[PDB]
């Protein structure tokens, strides 16, 4: 996972690699709020 | 170094060069180590921001 490094995406011409809007943490919640929501209440969500 | 050109950020490093071995590749087939002709001390080479 990119938390250590020093950013080092980019190799040595002109070439990098941009990271996503959406964290894997936000998208893991969205999965979560949905299960939940479909669990508990059915299709009227 | 020794004829080759390039541009960049020199630190030391501590790889394991072959005695006869001057430098080294990348799977980009680029250079990223060096092997000074002066004091024989691995060298690594990181690109400019
Ligand atoms: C930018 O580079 C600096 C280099 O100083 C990084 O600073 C490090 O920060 C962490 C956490 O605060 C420390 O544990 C390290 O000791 C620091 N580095 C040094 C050399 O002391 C900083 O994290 C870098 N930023 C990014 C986004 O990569
Ligand atoms: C090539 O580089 C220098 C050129 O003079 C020499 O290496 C150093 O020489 C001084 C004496 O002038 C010593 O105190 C250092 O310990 C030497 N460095 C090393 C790494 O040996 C020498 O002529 C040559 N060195 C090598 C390693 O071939």
């Amino acid at each position: 996972i990119a938390a250590r490094d020093l950013i080092c995406a980019q190799k040595f011409n002109g070439l990098t690699v941009l990271p996503p809007l959406l964290t894997d943490e936000m998208i893991a919640q969205y999965t979560s709020a949905l299960l939940a929501g479909t669990i508990t209440s059915g299709w009227t969500f | 170094f020794n004829g080759l050109t390039g541009t960049g950020v020199l630190t030391e490093s501590n790889k394991k060069f072959l005695p006869f071995q001057q430098f080294g590749r990348d799977i980009d087939d680029t250079t990223d180590a060096v092997r000074d002709p002066q004091t024989l001390e691995i060298l690594d080479i990181t690109p400019c921001s």
